[PDB]
């Protein structure tokens, strides 16, 4: 956050009336836009797979995004980065891994795994203020889901009521 | 069976977190070994960790084994295993012969060795072996390669081009971009030069750490020596040096 | 009770390494024209039969000889099954053993005591020497997991690592026995626990040619042939 | 969540106070894990298929072949491939075998299910008693002259039932719904297999084509044959214009 | 524990019983796991820490006045009532130590003079009954934590005219 | 929270004598379909009530046959069931072989009691997790014999074993001297077993698939009946 004072953090973080303070950390405006803006590409992309079988699936350039953002949500699920993927959740990171579940054979030929991914995605540090999107996002009925993204969907419900009792 | 999966929190069964997924642990510690078919050729190659300065080289055994003049095996785990385990199919091999008028079939000798090791799994307080194997060679009065991976479960399958041990990830991403399956390398040359680029790459130093067996139609066996495996290095880094000069900017 | 650890490793292999890491140290050099064995011996005991006439060197036939680390209890049982398989392949081939068949042979019976929940291992390390025409003069280690490996030089049992450094340093692809002889004893004065080697402490070997063209020779030395290669080698603890 | 262990759980050999042997049961029900494998049984053939996982490239098919022949009039569909599975298969072949050069004629493929029960009740090979399980879910098919065309689950603790229809690995529940649904003692053989199409689809969230299915049948005039890709695509196609013609 | 205003109490002990209520199946004897040594020494330490809130505000009760933040019998009630099962389910744990640490929380309970102390001496006399009248001769646990339970206890049943008989 | 020390091992005893495992081997007999048997003074009967486990699935074996005047019916372990009733024609081939009579019921009865407490009393094994009724008739009349897994068997008119079986019980012990009579009239003693079944079917109805009747009294052998053979009986 490099706040140019400690007065300055401190009226910034009274400033929410719930008393929890501001995020500890946060991605800067153009960074934030690039990170949006991956997940833009894959989207417009997504017309370039839909007639195709999963062994030339992983030849296009829509699966080389896909596994390249799979690694980059993965690795920042680990350690100090959760916080800097909570503001992606309900607008980017879980619609992309609800969209990747659909195949489950380009999940074998690459050894990806959206589904522990995902669900394991219920135990992060979520904000009060997140919570309620979450909650909102995960209660929205769509039939364009299949059995495996609905029973995913209750999976991370089972996953994320138990992580907030 | 594994990971989060979990009806009520959970308890376990007997199942899987077992023995044998230890034995697999061992075999992927060990180093690595490849094998790779070509259109009339197979070629086994391994992994030497770099030999020690007071280590003795002339009497130090091929990593690669002649089972018979027909197959040969190599593997990746325990080696005091794999020299129990290359016993038991020499033996059996030349027993098939003995009272059957008929040289070992590879696809027998692959699974007899899994049968074996299979049964080290089943019971008794016996553990099973640490090892995991490629199984390769030619049938008699045939012309086709063949090339098998056997696992300490015993559970065994037949491969165009398999890689086990240390770092196999990588090279079987490197095996899966380079080993064209209508096109395989249509000569012995390219089918070793494809075994030594697979290798270079996850390799510790060089030359050093590849030793390679071919084997052909016919029981012609042969092991390549380390002066033929570093002509085949030193080409392969030629046509990097001349791909990188090849640059146009 | 021959379980895999679940990184894919046995505990009682381990255990059984432990055990002979602390079981006395031996050296093996490769001369260009011989073998030389050597090790040391913790004689806390002044009762103690020192000119008994073995106790970590033993011959297997009449061009192969051993020097133990470990349990000399379980090294005898090994030992003596080497000795019947040595005389049983000259019985059947009319020729003398050839040294990787049966340093290997020893391989694999401890390699069994390691997979059978019944049995313990051996706590044994060994490191085999001698001659045959397949490859002339060879020196192997073996130890508690059934591996086995060729060498040039190597150390077993206690202070393996200084041992081994002084070796690297020093050996020589051409040097003769008597050069290999002044090696593994200034090796040894340079990795001994005690203060100074002397004749009682040290058991010694060689595995020599000669001067006549069929002739092996394991002289298996005596203490007094000992205190003649310490004081001709510069260790001389002498008058 | 919330904890429910017993202290009757992870009983070998032992019963529950209500009689329940917890290492059978809890290896029954490993039949939602597997590839999903599906029996048809009709007067005219028992059709069998399996959804194939896609392979690396380098992995030849002959290695993970889930339909099997044991005999020219039986053969085993998996839903998982295990060491043990091979050797069910293997010794269901070689009791096969030696039944044939024993009795002069092919085995029944009840006595066939029965001695790859007995088996497992061996636990492979002291009283033979049901106490733990061997192996993996086999769906056995095939045709005798005294039984007729039979589908058989055989189970990890030695017993089985017969089934109209049977599915086996992570499709069971919708799969066993949708053909107690639909299932008539009037299929044809054209319709069992687009009946086991149309299932297929429904379970495996893929687009169903013939690289990610597999079909075969028992017929009694033409024996065990598993189908060629092309005639599972000219199937595909025909369910494909079955359900736009609605 | 010193969250708890005595005076406006009730939203405190609702996430009380709320967060009793998600541990108590974690606290069940064939339940054991990562878990038990966790919940064990919380609910000892909950208890004695409470115990040692209110001997210390019972100690400026007696020589002044109570300020309302003070708790009240009500409290104690509310405690044991949450509590209670707590201790009965964790006291027949396979680990002694473990089992001992519930065991160990009766004492503090008892010591707050609660208007429930009757539903800790009933239990405690049905099983030492019990035990003595060989009804739990196959059960060693029960046999052995009923005795440890009654030593806990013996000298709050020796003080009150019913129970002493 | 009662946790039992001693229900571990076939071979332990609790502190007050009970063989607990034996006991649990008992309460499988209650996991089985109601099977029923009863006897007249010259016919023995068993009608069973089969299982499935779903509608496309073949109702579950009940009764089996040992010789041509005996068999049983196995309300409790199926494949363990296929271990005791082997070993019953096993001993009845032996006995007309060895001995040239046929196995008479009350000495099939010492044989069973025998082998379940060989496993009752010995370690490395399990109880029997199976009841049987076995039903025949020899030179000393009539005979119904419950087998009861802990190596204990009875002589009885009749009984009920598996789940629900209280009811087709009491009905029995409600309707006695009217099965004991009947003799040549072997139908009548067929309908007093499917009174007795009904009584443990919940509002389950009898089906022709899902009962099957045996019976083996006088010159009629040992007989099964299964679809509309038992139609007539419904």
């Amino acid at each position: 956050p490099s706040i140019s004072d400690p007065t300055t953090l401190l009226e910034a973080e009274r400033n929410d009336p719930d008393g929890l303070g501001l995020p500890l950390k946060s991605v800067p405006e153009k960074v934030d836009a690039y990170i949006k803006k991956q997940f833009e590409i894959i989207k417009n992309l997504e017309d370039s797979v839909v007639g195709l079988n999963p062994q030339q699936f992983i030849k296009t350039d829509y699966f080389y995004r896909t596994s390249t953002i799979f690694y980059w949500i993965k690795e920042m699920a680990r350690g100090p980065n959760k916080v800097l993927l909570v503001p992606y959740l309900v607008d980017y990171v879980l619609p992309f891994l609800i969209g990747l579940v659909k195949h489950k054979d380009v999940c074998a030929l690459a050894s990806l795994d959206p589904v522990r991914l995902y669900a394991g995605l219920g135990y992060m540090p979520i904000r009060k203020n997140h919570v309620a999107a979450i909650v909102d996002y995960v209660c929205s009925s769509n039939v364009a889901l299949s059995s495996n993204q609905t029973k995913l969907q209750l999976a991370f419900i089972q996953h994320f009521l138990s992580a907030e009792l | 069976m594994s990971g989060y999966d979990r009806a009520l929190s959970i308890f376990s069964p007997d199942g899987h977190i077992f023995q044998v997924e230890y034995a697999l642990e061992a075999v992927k510690r060990g180093t690595c070994a490849v094998g790779v078919k070509g259109k009339n050729c197979v070629v086994l190659g391994c992994e030497r960790r770099s030999t020690l300065k007071l280590q003795d080289t002339r009497i130090t055994p091929s990593k690669v084994s002649k089972i018979d003049s027909h197959v040969v095996l190599s593997f990746s785990g325990l080696n005091a295993d794999s020299r129990i385990l290359i016993e038991k199919a020499r033996v059996e091999a030349q027993s098939h012969r003995l009272t059957l008028e008929d040289p070992v079939t590879v696809e027998y000798l692959t699974r007899y060795v899994a049968g074996v090791q299979q049964r080290y799994t089943q019971s008794g307080g016996v553990r099973p072996f640490g090892v995991s194997t490629l199984i390769a060679g030619f049938d008699p009065r045939d012309d086709e390669p063949k090339l098998y991976q056997t696992e300490p479960s015993g559970i065994y399958s037949s491969w165009s081009a398999q890689t086990i041990g240390r770092n196999s990830k990588t090279v079987r991403e490197f095996l899966e971009k380079n080993y064209d399956r209508k096109e395989p390398p249509a000569t012995v040359e390219e089918c070793v030069k494809l075994t030594v680029r697979s290798l270079l790459e996850v390799v510790q130093t060089g030359a050093k750490n590849i030793e390679i067996t071919v084997v052909k139609p016919d029981s012609d066996i042969v092991a390549l020596s380390s002066e033929e495996i570093n002509q085949y290095v030193t080409q392969i880094e030629q046509e990097k040096q001349e791909q990188q000069e090849q640059d146009k900017k | 009770t021959t379980i895999f650890s679940p990184e894919g490793r046995l505990y009682q292999v381990e255990y059984a390494l432990e055990s002979i890491s602390h079981a006395g140290t031996a050296i093996g050099i490769m001369a260009s024209d011989g073998i030389v064995l050597a090790a040391e011996r913790k004689v806390t005991s002044t009762l103690l039969e020192q000119d008994t006439s073995t106790e970590k060197l033993y011959k297997l036939n009449d061009k192969i000889a051993v020097a133990v680390a470990g349990l000399t209890a379980d090294a005898e049982i090994l030992i003596n099954t080497a000795r019947i398989h040595a005389q049983n392949y000259l019985k059947t081939y009319n020729e003398d053993i050839p040294v990787e068949i049966l340093v290997r042979r020893l391989s694999d019976i401890k390699q069994g005591y390691t997979q059978h929940g019944g049995l313990r291992p051996f706590g044994v390390s060994f490191i085999y020497a001698g001659y045959d025409d397949r490859y002339g003069y060879q020196l192997y280690t073996s130890n508690p997991s059934g591996n086995y490996t060729g060498w040039k030089a190597i150390s077993v049992g206690a202070n393996t690592s200084a041992a081994q450094t002084l070796l690297q340093m020093d050996y020589k692809d051409d040097m003769k026995v008597d050069d290999a002889i002044e090696l593994a004893l200034k090796t040894l004065s340079k990795t001994t626990d005690s203060s100074a080697l002397t004749y009682d402490r040290l058991e010694f070997a060689t595995i020599r040619k000669g001067a006549n063209d069929g002739e092996v020779y394991q002289k298996i030395f005596k203490p007094q042939e000992i205190k003649d290669i310490l004081v001709k080698t510069g260790i001389t603890k002498k008058d | 969540m919330f904890l429910t262990r017993s202290e009757y759980d992870r009983g070998v050999s032992t019963f529950s106070p209500e009689g329940r042997l917890f290492q059978v049961e809890y290896s029954l029900e490993a039949i939602k894990l597997g590839s999903t494998a599906i029996g048809i049984a009709t007067k005219e053939g028992v059709v069998l298929g399996v959804e194939k996982r896609a392979t690396s490239p380098l992995l030849e098919s002959d290695s993970i072949e889930k339909i099997v022949e044991i005999d020219r009039h039986i053969g085993c569909a998996m839903s998982g491939l295990t060491a043990d599975a091979r050797s069910m298969i293997e010794h269901a072949r070689t009791a096969a075998v030696t039944h044939n050069l024993y009795y002069d004629e092919d085995i029944n493929v009840e006595s066939l299910t029965q001695s790859v029960c007995d088996l497992a009740l061996r636990f492979g090979e002291e009283e033979r008693l049901m106490s733990r399980p061997f192996g993996v879910a086999l769906l056995i098919a095939g045709h005798d002259a005294d039984d007729g065309y039979q589908l058989f689950h055989a189970e990890p603790s030695g017993t089985f039932y017969r089934y109209n229809a049977k599915a086996i690995g992570s499709g069971s529940e919708g799969a066993q719904a949708e053909l107690l649904n639909e299932w008539h003692s009037s299929l044809t053989l054209k319709e069992a297999e687009l009946l086991v199409l149309k299932i297929l689809k429904q379970v495996m969230e893929e687009k169903l084509d013939e690289n990610n299915a597999q079909l075969s049948c028992i017929t009694k005039q033409d024996g065990f044959k598993i189908y060629d890709n092309e005639k599972t695509a000219e199937l595909i196609k025909e369910l494909k214009e079955k359900e736009a013609a609605e | 524990v010193y969250a708890i205003n005595g005076s406006k109490k009730d939203r405190f002990f609702e996430k009380l019983v709320s967060l009793a209520k998600a541990i108590e199946t974690f606290i069940h004897p064939s339940n054991n796991g990562f878990w038990t040594k966790p919940n064990a020494k919380f609910v000892h330490a909950f208890i004695k820490s409470y115990h040692g809130r209110v001997k210390y505000e019972e100690d400026i009760c007696a020589r002044g006045v109570t300020n309302g933040i003070c708790l009240t019998s009500f409290c104690h009630e509310e405690i044991v009532e949450i509590f209670l099962n707590i201790i009965s389910l964790g006291s027949q744990n396979k680990n002694p130590d473990i089992a001992n640490y519930y065991i160990s929380c009766f004492a503090y309970l008892l010591e707050l003079d609660p208007s429930n102390a009757y539903l800790i001496y009933d239990k405690i006399l049905i099983d030492l009954y019990d035990t003595l009248a060989d009804q739990f001769i196959n059960s060693r646990h029960r046999i052995i934590s009923s005795l440890k339970q009654f030593t806990r206890v013996i000298r709050f049943i020796v003080m009150d005219k019913l129970y002493r008989v | 929270m009662f946790r039992n020390n001693y229900d571990g091992d076939t071979v332990t005893f609790s502190p007050t004598g009970r063989l607990f495992q034996v006991e649990y081997a008992l309460e499988a007999i209650k996991q089985g379909s109601v099977t029923v048997g009863l006897r007249s003074n010259t016919h023995a009967v068993l009608v069973a009530l089969k299982r499935n486990a779903d509608e496309l699935s073949s109702y579950q074996k009940k009764i089996i046959k040992c010789d041509e005047h005996m068999g049983l019916s196995l309300a409790g372990l199926a494949p363990d069931a296929r271990v005791l009733s082997n070993y019953l024609r096993q001993q009845c081939n032996y006995s007309s072989l060895v001995f040239n009579r046929k196995l008479a019921v009350e000495r099939a009865g010492h044989l069973l009691c025998d082998k379940a407490q060989k496993n009752t009393q010995s370690y490395g094994g399990r109880p029997y997790g199976v009841g049987l009724l076995i039903i025949g008739y020899d030179k000393s009349g009539a005979h119904l014999l419950e087998f009861q897994p802990s190596g204990n068997v009875t002589e009885l008119y009749g009984t009920a074993i598996g789940a629900r079986s209280q009811g087709a019980k009491t009905y029995l012990e409600r309707t006695l001297d009217t099965f004991i009579k009947i003799d040549g009239n072997p139908d009548e003693l067929i309908k007093a077993g499917v009174e007795a079944i009904s009584q443990s079917l919940r509002d389950e109805s009898l089906t022709v698939d899902n009962l099957s009747i045996a019976i083996v009294g006088k010159d009629t052998p040992f007989t099964i009946y299964d679809g509309e053979a038992v139609a007539k009986y419904i």
